[PDB]
């Protein structure tokens, strides 16, 4: 993401993120997924019924192609944080003569209250070769 | 439009149960208790099960005579044992006296006795459909006995004796007629479509009686009916 | 095109024309509001050709589930309604019809095994009386596992799901009882029956299982007598 | 349900929130208006399973085409924007997604052939730098034939084509440069990349090729220094 590259030039950040999903399957396909968010200090939900509990959105392929999930109150300050799991709620329903396998695309971005501080230099560009 | 009211549909006192006070044969202990079931006969059992909840007052009438139809001026005692009291163990039992235990002394020669019972349930209405279990008794292994039974529907008892020290040689036949009055009902049900088996439980058999009749083909209406 | 209550995301038949309220001050209970008021989406039933149906018992289905299930098995008294939403995800090439019906005081029955004088006690086991979250399958859907016929079940609050027409159904059920409060563990107030009246049919190369989905929201819940 | 400009027939993303105008009297050019302002519908790209993508260079694609191409290769200075409309004709049974993105100053790069000290000059040929009307195919779409990653290409003006959702996309691009006027032949201001993010998939007995179509309209063009 652009957020993940642009927050690696800074030491500390805080704010909210949003994560959008987009379903690329065929127009005739239907189904439901369960998109759950797990707050910090908790482990990954073991089963769907554990994830069915709070902070989830059940998302139908037929009705909407896209859906959005907001992540509150993120901060890195230190020295398990957050987990988003996607569960099959029902099954993937398909008519005849249409593909049975589809794809989902995950988008993400900061929101208005996101902030950055204490600019540092990134570690991705190291590139020990001196010819550059 | 008035003849279709639930007030009119539940009216017109019918025969609830018959009971026989036996002084004659091997028995020779004159008295009987009677539960006041109201569902005893299968045909009124349907009409009451039309609704889920019912609230009504009852009016009981006692028609009594001998084996042959005769009325030789005996005295009887109609003891109404309300819910939560004990029941006479015998004809001379101390519980026939008491108080708070209404009695009717009427001679056979008289007109039949007539009494009204108010609405006695702890809840706000009677219910003959109760899902779940009345109590916590449970570590059951598998024992399903008490499912569906509700304590709240018990109305009284009637105990009748011949009011005689020595044993009479007469058998008295008592017919009980009850008239539902001031009736309200809630949550209509469908009519029972199968044959009843047990009195208190809604159990049916594995040979399923069809709801409608049969005919030859879906097109022709010719013979019999359909 | 969506609606959310209490970090839970996801026409209407109003049972007996009355909207569930609270009881008055008479005639100090605890009102959780949106903590226990949310959408519980339970598991998914695969509907097949030659499937008889399913049923639930509503104070019962949530006894083991989540926060509502905590309060239920610890407070002594219970009152609430429910908003129940049954969705079916199918394709324009599937056909069939579902009858969704809310049966107050639905009392399961047992069937006598053919030849027998049939006087002995027969009785539904605890699995059939309290199916839990998984629901229970009709062995005989034509009589509704009771004496009443299916064809007259339409007298109860109901709605049709016809796959060619709408695929969703929503029933709001007020609290119905003979008492103001009652026991959530022992007593079951009603149940849903999802019955495939017209069977399911499709052609080769399509999806066999069609996923019926059930989502239930408590409404105006209140509790009394909290134990440990 | 159609619109026409200059005997040419045939939601909107406005790049950087600015509508293309003319430059002021400062800071005598010729303004052709509807003569060169019309819809140029170039050829059609068949999109397949296992297709990487395509790209164009917009002052370049029209250099050989029509009236705009005449003025371009004869006037010395050039300025204009573009209204670019990408359509995809597919069926409700096809699935896939296209990312249409406008990259300002898109500069193609060359890849070093695996093992080599890699100090020698490598350089894209003239076919890849000026693909012409036929466009050019990405050899490596994941890096956009440059160093930048595809996943961040969304920072440019873009739009999604999701076959189950809308099949069309329209991007209006104002004139962007460091100079008021520039050379249409040498300098390429931007380019479109049509990249199949989610691949194309269908079932046997359907149409293999799905015809991506590109239609581009110059906007507020102006020229200077006309030669023979």
């Amino acid at each position: 993401t652009m957020v993940g590259q642009i927050c690696r030039y800074y030491t500390q950040w805080s704010g909210s993120l949003k994560v959008t999903f987009m379903f690329t399957g065929s127009f005739m396909a239907t189904g439901k997924m369960l998109i759950a968010y797990t707050p910090p200090g908790s482990a990954q939900p073991t089963t769907r019924e554990a994830a069915m509990l709070g902070t989830h959105i059940v998302w139908d392929f037929g009705l909407q192609s896209s859906v959005t999930l907001v992540i509150p109150w993120i901060s890195n300050t230190h020295f398990a944080t957050g987990i988003v799991t996607i569960w099959y709620q029902t099954n993937f329903v398909v008519p005849p003569d249409t593909p049975s396998e589809a794809n989902i695309i995950a988008l993400g971005a900061a929101q208005e209250n996101f902030t950055l501080k204490l600019c540092k230099d990134t570690d991705e560009i190291r590139q020990t070769a001196e010819y550059q | 439009v008035n003849e279709a009211s639930v007030e009119h549909f539940y009216s017109r006192a019918g025969l609830v149960g018959v009971v026989e006070v036996k002084d004659s044969g091997t028995s020779q202990d004159g008295y009987t208790v009677w539960p006041i079931d109201v569902m005893g006969f299968v045909q009124q059992r349907r009409k009451l099960e039309l609704s889920t909840y019912m609230r009504f007052d009852a009016e009981f009438t006692f028609v009594s005579n001998l084996n042959d139809s005769t009325t030789p001026g005996m005295l009887l005692q109609y003891m109404y044992v309300p819910p939560g009291a004990p029941k006479p163990d015998g004809r001379k039992s101390y519980q026939w006296q008491t108080a708070t235990n209404p009695s009717i002394f009427a001679k056979l020669s008289d007109p039949p006795p007539q009494v009204s019972v108010p609405f006695m349930s702890p809840a706000s209405a009677y219910q003959w459909f109760y899902d779940g279990y009345p109590t916590f008794g449970e570590h059951k292994q598998a024992t399903n006995l008490q499912y569906g039974q509700c304590p709240n529907n018990m109305m009284g008892h009637f105990a009748i004796r011949t009011v005689s020290e020595s044993t009479t040689g007469k058998n008295v036949h008592v017919r009980v007629y009850m008239r539902i009055k001031h009736v309200r009902a809630w949550v209509p049900r469908p009519f029972r479509s199968q044959a009843y088996m047990v009195k208190n439980y809604p159990t049916y058999s594995q040979t399923i009686s069809n709801t409608a009749a049969d005919r030859a083909s879906i097109t022709t209406t010719d013979y019999e009916g359909g | 095109a969506q609606l959310t209550v209490g970090n839970s995301t996801i026409n209407i038949v109003l049972s007996y024309g009355e909207w569930p309220g609270y009881c008055p001050s008479t005639d100090k209970p605890t009102r959780p509001d949106v903590s226990v008021n949310r959408f519980y989406t339970l598991s998914t039933k695969s509907w097949k050709t030659e499937s008889t149906g399913w049923y639930w018992k509503f104070p019962d289905v949530l006894n083991d589930t989540g926060v509502f299930g905590q309060n239920a098995q610890f407070h002594y008294l219970y009152r609430s309604g429910f908003c129940m939403h049954v969705q079916c995800n199918a394709s324009k090439f599937h056909q069939g019809a579902l009858l969704v019906v809310v049966i107050p005081e639905f009392v399961v029955a047992a069937s006598s095994p053919a030849t027998k004088p049939n006087g002995q006690g027969l009785y539904p086991d605890f699995a059939h009386t309290n199916p839990g979250k998984e629901g229970q399958v009709f062995r005989d859907p034509y009589v509704l596992d009771a004496g009443i016929p299916l064809s007259q079940a339409l007298v109860f609050p109901h709605q049709w799901i016809n796959l060619r027409t709408n695929n969703c159904a929503t029933i709001i059920m007020p609290y119905v009882n003979a008492l103001p409060f009652d026991s959530a563990l022992n007593h079951s107030n009603f149940g849903l029956a999802v019955i495939p009246i017209s069977p399911l049919k499709y052609c080769n190369g399509a999806t066999t299982e069609v996923p019926i989905t059930l989502t239930i929201a408590p409404l105006n819940s209140e509790f009394s007598g909290l134990r440990q």
